[PDB]
């Protein structure tokens, strides 16, 4: 799975994933990636999101409208929205996985429970920054 | 405000006992070209909408990223691409799961959003949406690599 | 206690200038049935789950409901099926879409929930995984009802 | 479509949603009926959910979801979540339909923007309503 998320000089929000599933799924399958809210969400009003791992736990969880409601209703910001999503409600349904999200702020969070995921982020006209590994 | 993106290439079991550092730079620089290109267009003032866009085109054309080229193999040995867009100015939205034969399932996506009511297009429907349109019709082997399909056969 | 079911039989439809009493009286029926059934389930004991599985899978039985039989017509003259279904207490879902050749999706949404690691699958590889566990395969005309098709060429 | 939302003796929840889609619909569209968080919606903690109407609209605003999380991280009661989601934001994007809910202390609440809604409930051990109209 692989994604993008982007705020404009405009102040735009918006998202996009896309993916070949997981190495040996049945025929058929659909994980969260094309799925609104689950693997992909945008809206000016609040987040950015794009996330990749254990599909069907992301679905379950609706990872990325998540975020968004907890900002939203929730009051959180970008950093404690993906905490709570990412390391305490995902690992509780049995799921491993990350996202990347930008707010309508510009604040930007790239968290992930798992070993790595493969990342980069920058600000226009700054030099941008890459990981693989745990921060 | 400033202009900012953010990319990912998937989260998983990514082991740096098992990897050099020469191994990890060819994933670094691929990520770097990429989120250089997104900032670029920014910078520009292009659309959040096609930033995301184009850097998720360049992740699927990727081989060393599971979406486009590259992508994993079902248990049949196939590849079934999925995908998803959404433009938080509007909350309009465009996806596209189960195609085999579109060459970048996140453009496939776009093209649902913009030319049709729909959010959401499957399989052999979506594929023909999306050629009633001018999009191109391929084969589903240009998505394979070695890589990915030892890893399906050690999956077995 | 607390225990209660609500169904519904879908909304947008429904125009009292275009309908008679004696049409009103057969669905006022044949929800009162199907509620009833989920009531008196309820009542026994049996699960929330098992409640919702029975209430759907009546509704999909029932003509008048575009469901199951009774399904309305896509532009090709034929049906494509989509269900969910979900378990609050374990967070568990199943779902299938595109489906043409399974009596009662939800009863085949529940399948996916119950018997394969996965949420949602669409398509004839639902149709596949689903065979594969012993659900029946019907003909695709079997939802099929000249109510629906008349709709379908005054549609046209 | 339809659908059917209950909560049981043990106090679990439950939803499922099930539909043809739409007369002479575009093959291979699918509406919000078979996406979790969008047409279908069950978590013991807060509500479930079945909804019914535009599809695109249900997918765009994930109302399924939206109604648990603005009871959850709101704080909304059931029916003024309802009335948010069906009377006020789903309209403001063009959709009409309408939901079925059942909140995890047995309310329950079958709100739609349409002319009717086929539509039916029960409380265990009562003698069930129906209705196809609005009042
Ligand atoms: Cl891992
Ligand atoms: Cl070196
Ligand atoms: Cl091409
Ligand atoms: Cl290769
Ligand atoms: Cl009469
Ligand atoms: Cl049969
Ligand atoms: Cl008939
Ligand atoms: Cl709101
Ligand atoms: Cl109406
Ligand atoms: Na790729
Ligand atoms: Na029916």
């Amino acid at each position: 799975t692989v994604g993008a998320v982007a705020l404009d000089l405009d102040g735009n929000l918006a998202a996009a994933t896309s993916t070949g599933g997981m190495t040996n799924k049945l025929p058929g399958r659909v994980g969260d990636s094309p799925l609104v809210g689950a693997g992909c969400y945008a809206n000016n009003a609040s987040v950015a999101v794009s996330c990749t791992g254990t599909g069907e736990v992301f679905i379950r969880a609706l990872a990325a409208y998540d975020i968004a409601a907890l900002m939203d209703y929730g009051g959180l910001s970008l950093a404690e929205a993906c905490e709570r999503v990412v390391m305490e409600k995902l690992p509780a349904l049995g799921g491993s996985g990350g996202l990347i999200a930008i707010d309508h702020e510009g604040n930007v969070a790239l968290p992930f429970n798992t070993e790595g995921m493969y990342r980069a982020w920058g600000y226009a006209g700054d030099t941008p920054t890459t990981g693989i590994y745990r921060e | 405000g400033k202009a900012v993106i953010a990319i990912h290439g998937g989260a998983g079991a990514i082991s740096r006992a098992q990897m050099s550092l020469q191994q990890e730079l060819r994933y670094i620089e691929a990520l770097s070209a990429i989120v250089e290109t997104g900032q670029k267009m920014l910078e520009a003032g292009e659309s959040a909408l096609d930033v995301v866009t184009e850097a998720v085109r360049l992740l699927e054309e990727c081989p060393l990223f599971n979406a486009g080229i590259g992508a994993v193999f079902t248990r049949d040995e196939t590849h079934e691409l999925d995908a998803c867009v959404m433009d938080g100015n509007t909350l309009k939205a465009g996806a596209v799961a189960g195609v085999s034969h579109l060459r970048n399932p996140v453009l496939a996506a776009r093209l649902v959003m913009e030319q049709s009511p729909h959010v959401m297009m499957i399989g052999e429907g979506a594929e023909n949406f999306a050629f009633a349109r001018g999009m191109e019709r391929v084969s589903p082997e240009i998505f394979s690599t070695s890589l990915r399909y030892e890893q399906l056969l050690a999956a077995r």
